[PDB]
């Protein structure tokens, strides 16, 4: 089965910092492009990163730029976005993807 | 009441086994017995329903698909095949009753024209970054290869390989496929898919009487 | 949340078994050169992916729910419709521009 397990998300105060994680299983990680994706409450899906699968090139959204960091570890399965001077814009909550499966998301919250 | 149109069947060049063309009814009245006294019905064996039963029921859809094949390529057309065929080219539903016709084109069948070969998708992979691990993409069920918009619609020549580039949406990497030909035969032969769908209160596509 | 760069007129009426499409919309740089996948979201659920690479559909989702992309547009068309479709519905596609991806603004269809 494949499974897909964010963590990290909280409570924090504006311009501090957060670590997300996604644990994935059920099918070959080396062989597909993740990424994050968030949803303010009541709001719409917006894209924020991507990372290959080979901790290659990663892509930011205008709105994170410099920012947020997405990482990864293949020998875990697990992908990593790093928040850093967060912001009342960026309370959301963060989707990990394949594309065909997503994950129950985990909550950021700052203010 | 209307009538079920086969016409399109009979004038035109069928596709090839990756590019089928599809005729779907609802509302009509057919008389499929008639459509396959046009041709030279090789093989004709059906899945959770019979031929006898196929052409007298009623439906709430019937669906046909029709294509160029050879009939040297029996084995690779077949509900519990592992070919090439059912993995990128054309795959039946298995929760719904089907059938898999073989024919041929008698010469007083004059508005069917021959392509050049007959040609499938014999690999359709995705490969990664590295230019090696090759990731196939097998077709889904009542749908194209996604790498028929890289195929050309003939395959011109035997072991011919294609080639995009993707976005990294889709991973980077290629979308990479290769094609398989068999040396046209003297009279085209064909090879059709049927698929029924039964409803509740909404069995419209009944045999003509 | 910063006005995305697909336009989704948000609204999509219909009836029980209609068909009602989905229309979205941008520009060269994403939608055109690159693949279209749409999503389906439920009241408090996570996105399940319904088509993607354009038209192509996972084995899972019913046969009501196809995809197509013209030149510059990409619309999701629902067959039989039913009342589990209730939903939010978006598509998204990669910009070579940005050169990151991009959500539309998302329509809501309500049907009874
Ligand atoms: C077509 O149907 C009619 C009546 O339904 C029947 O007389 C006729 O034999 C059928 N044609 C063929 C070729 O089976």
């Amino acid at each position: 089965e494949v499974q897909l397990v964010e963590s990290g998300g909280g409570l924090v105060q504006p311009g501090r910092s957060l670590r997300l994680s996604c644990a994935a299983s059920g099918f070959t990680f080396s062989n597909y492009a993740m990424y994050w994706v968030r949803q303010a409450p009541g709001k719409g899906l917006e894209w924020v990163a991507l990372i290959s699968y080979d901790i290659s090139t990663d892509y930011y959204a205008d709105s994170v730029k410099g920012r947020f960091t997405i990482s990864r570890d293949n020998s875990k399965n697990t992908i990593y976005l790093q928040m850093n001077n967060l912001r009342t814009e960026d309370t959301a909550l963060y989707y990990c993807t394949n594309t065909y499966y997503w994950g129950q998301g985990t909550l950021v919250t700052v203010s | 009441g209307v009538e079920c149109d086969f016409s399109p069947l009979l004038s035109g060049t069928p596709p090839q086994v990756y590019n089928f063309k599809r005729l779907v009814f609802t509302n009509c009245n057919y008389n499929l017995t008639k459509l396959l006294s046009l041709f030279s019905v090789n093989d004709f064996t059906c899945s959770q329903i019979s031929p006898a039963a196929i052409a007298s029921n009623c439906y709430s859809s019937l669906i046909l698909d029709y294509f160029s094949y050879p009939l040297s390529m029996k084995s690779d057309l077949s509900v519990s095949s592992a070919g090439p065929i059912s993995q990128f080219n054309y795959k039946q539903s298995f929760s719904n009753p089907t059938c898999l016709i073989l024919a041929t084109v008698p010469h007083n069948l004059t508005t069917i024209t021959k392509p050049l070969k007959y040609s499938y998708i014999n690999k359709c992979s995705r490969l990664l970054s590295d230019d090696r691990t090759e990731v196939p993409q097998l077709v889904n069920a009542n749908q194209y290869s996604p790498c028929v918009s890289i195929v050309p619609s003939t395959v011109w020549e035997d072991g011919d390989y294609y080639r995009k580039q993707l976005s990294p949406l889709e991973g980077g990497g290629w979308l990479v496929a290769s094609g398989s030909t068999v040396a046209m035969t003297e009279q085209l032969q064909m090879g059709f898919g049927i698929t029924v769908q039964y409803g509740t209160d909404t069995n419209s596509v009944c045999p003509k009487l | 949340g910063s006005q995305p760069v697909l336009t989704q007129s948000p609204s999509a009426s219909g009836t029980p078994g209609q068909r009602v499409t989905i229309s979205c919309s941008g520009s060269s740089s994403n939608i055109g050169n690159n693949y279209v996948y749409w999503y389906q979201q439920l009241p408090g659920t996570a996105p399940k992916l319904l088509i993607y690479w354009n038209d192509q559909r996972p084995s899972g989702v019913p046969d009501r729910f196809s995809g197509s992309k013209s030149g510059t547009s990409a619309s999701l068309a629902i067959s039989g419709l039913r009342s589990e479709d209730e939903a939010d519905y978006y598509c998204a596609a990669w910009d070579d521009s940005l050169s990151g991806a991009v959500f539309g603004g998302g329509t809501q269809l309500t049907v009874l």
